[PDB]
RNA sequence: AUAUGGAUUCUUCACGGUAACGUAACUGAAUGUGGAGACGUCGGCGCGAGCCCUGGGAGGAGUUAUCUUUUCUUCUUAACAGCUUAUCACCCCGGAAUUGGUUUAUCCGGAGAUGGGGUCUUAUGGCUGGAAGAGGCCAGCACCUUUGCUGGCUCCGGUGCGCUUGUGACGGCCCGUGAAAAUCCACAGGAAGGAAUAGUUUUCAUGCCAGGUCGUACUGAUAACCGCAGCAGGUCUCCAAGGUGAACAGCCUCUAGUUGAUAGAAUAAUGUAGAUAAGGGAAGUCGGCAAAAUAGAUCCGUAACUUCGGGAUAAGGAUUGGCUCUAAGGGUCGGGUACGAUCAACUUAGAACUGGUACGGACAAGGGGAAUCUGACUGUCUAAUUAAAACAUAGCAUUGCGAUGGUCAGAAAGUGAUGUUGACGCAAU
RNA sequence: UUCAAAUGAGAACUUUGAAGACUGAAGUGGGGAAAGGUUCCACGUCAACAGCAGUUGGACGUGGGUUAGUCGAUCCUAAGA
RNA sequence: AUGGUGAACUAUGCCUGAAUAGGGUGAAGCCAGAGGAAACUCUGGUGGAGGCUCGUAGCGGUUCUGACGUGCAAAUCGAUC
């Protein structure tokens, strides 16, 4: 039920020793009328809050997944 | 109504458990008398002022 | 401003089975399409193509799937095709006609 | 047959209500054992128990 | 209960802004002060929300002898969180008459107006997370089948004295001025505890555990309640679509719900309810009882009398449809430091034409006048035979009483009402 | 109100379909308070009750059903006791 | 006569809630204008007061001395109000 912005917190909270399961959303949106795009959504679920980083470059996208710590539970839909 | 105390609704399921006809074998025992439950109430011909 | 559309009507399907006729299906657009309230005023706002197997309406003008829709139907009645041909859109501007 | 019961889940699980509700009368047996609503639901499903067409309202004469 | 991160200190317990004030925190015991809780009603005005109306587009359904780019229908976004968003209020500059600003409503300015620039409440609105993965609407492919699967689209606007509801700033009104506490916060105050190889804050963030007991179905009423009953009675309240129309009128329709009240056949008298009648027009009757007539709106015109406020819609006349037009009534953008374009409301007035003189065409809807008796008025009562000239009422007048009192209550009392009162009062007429 | 089909020994009255209507949003709609107490729902069923009928029912027989830290009570106080 | 029970109807006070279309009329306050020997008078707006008024819901219960009067009802029903 929050947003956060900077890349960089969503790799140190993802690591927060309370986290347990994460999930990946993909959403076809349109930016212009020109071309649309893809925009994934990575979640991350605490104990008390869902923090939600939007992302929109699919490039930038691709390199947060493999990203993510190996004992996180990742959901991809 | 609704919201009711426990008074009320102990003492209607009392009301419920004693809501049926006359068990078949007591007519069948010996010296028998009792034909059928004099004591039946159904909420449609008298109330229960509870 | 002056962007077209394209609107395409799939009538492959019935078209085997002798009961259409897609010659006077694409004839029929023609004369009956209005265009600011007139029929004839097509001064090739819209042009309708026709090639047997699919009929192909673009327009710069005023022009609808909803109307394309309300034509059809009004051409199928006309020669007694319903409740044996249905105006079905597969997908966006890509209507479709069904025998079934 | 009595389809009362019937009628009355299929209004709830179509979401109109029971004067919208068309029962199939060729196919009544088949929708006399419709007794839960998963039931009434695979009956919607397969035209047994069709939804129906509204009552129109046009507003062409007051426009 | 509790640790880490963060915050702060050798200037021991934060900084920035002239300021209104701001921030992620940013020691504060006793004690005291302040606020919230915490409050009427009506009137009109601004804003929001839902609904209503409506345009384009993407789907589905209906009509199609003829016409209809057509009629109906789906296009949704919760609690909670972040950012921003405010009328009012306030701060700094500056110093005002040729007074200015300004509201629908006339109030404000040398106690600092106009103006320029800022601060704040977050009702409310917008964007984003939630959340499209949900819901809605369609298309295609299999099946005894427990059944399904796969695809798309779910978008962008406009308007308003509209309806309902919330909210804001004001105004009117009062011999009426329209609860209490639990609880929550803040401030003043300086007890105490503290720093350097180290301390302190749990009003910052994150992290841990628990949240007992009783209620919860259903009706809520021409069949579940009360009326001896499955009774034409009674019983507090919330939401409220389209048209006509001033109207949560009357009439028709949509959503939703009913199609329940013993039926059948004939159409005598007499009934109940609804109606119409030539000529006359109250002669009927205790008595115009009953019925009829008038009736909406617009224009014209309106007496006696009067406490000057009324009477008054007095009385009394005209018009009223349809269609084709005409005129006026607005918003927003366009100029070196008069006008033009675009968009959008129904409102009024006028003119031709047209018809078996019709037109508030159904519904809806005052009969009027001249007088006498009586009650001033509005209000109240004999539930189930009397609604009145009765009672009340204001106003008027009188009477008792200064508290060891007046009036009244109590078996009595270290008892009570007025009395949380004090003659501009309380009591009794 | 009507036509037809289904069920049954039996249908003016039950169910389903169709048609014709009404309530017309200060409703014959959707929720509650007081009250009732199981009337709610399913199955079986018509001796009695529904002032005709009855295969139907708020009837009869047998059972099923009400899940809270957040909605209430539980706390405060008012007139009062 | 003694001792009890009732304000679930109704009467009055107090406490806390809740409800009440659409019209007509047009009070104070405010603005502008006109006539003016001054003094002052007049006109048009604005505004939205009243135990005002037409009239719904509501509350009531005037007349038909209507229906009914072994009723639907131990007080109801219709119209009028
Ligand atoms: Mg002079």
């Amino acid at each position: 039920a929050r947003e956060i912005t900077d890349i960089k917190q969503f790799l140190e909270l993802t690591r927060r020793a309370d986290v347990k399961t994460a999930t990946v959303k993909i959403n076809k949106k349109l930016n212009k009328a020109g071309k649309p795009f893809r925009q994934t959504k990575f979640k991350v679920r605490g104990s008390s809050s869902l923090y939600t980083l939007v992302i929109n470059d699919a490039g930038k996208a691709k390199k947060l997944i493999q990203s993510l710590p190996p004992t996180l539970k990742v959901n991809r839909l | 109504a609704a919201q009711k105390s426990f008074r009320i609704k102990q003492k209607m399921a009392k009301a419920k458990k004693q809501n049926r006809p006359l068990p078949q074998w007591i007519r069948l025992r010996t010296n028998n008398t009792i034909r059928y439950n004099a004591k039946r109430r159904n909420w449609r011909r008298t109330k229960m002022n509870i | 401003q002056k962007i077209a559309k394209t609107f395409t009507v799939d009538v492959s399907s019935p078209t085997e089975n002798g009961v259409f006729d897609p010659a006077s299906y694409a004839k029929y657009l023609i004369d009956h399409i209005k265009v600011e309230g007139a029929v004839g005023n097509l001064g090739n706002a819209v042009t309708v193509t026709e090639d047997g197997t699919v009929v192909t309406v673009v327009s710069t003008a005023k022009f609808s799937g909803k109307y394309l829709k309300y034509l059809t139907k009004k051409y199928l009645k006309k020669n007694q095709l319903r409740d044996w041909i249905r105006f079905v859109s597969t997908k966006t501007n890509e209507y479709r006609l069904a025998f079934y | 047959a009595n389809l009362r019961t019937q009628k009355r889940l299929a209004a709830s699980v179509v979401g109109v209500g029971k004067r919208k509700v068309w029962l199939d009368p060729n196919e009544t047996s088949e929708i006399a054992q419709a007794n839960s609503r998963n039931a009434i639901r695979k009956l919607v499903k397969n035209g047994t128990i069709v939804k129906k067409a509204v009552t129109v309202h046009s507003k062409s004469r007051t426009r």
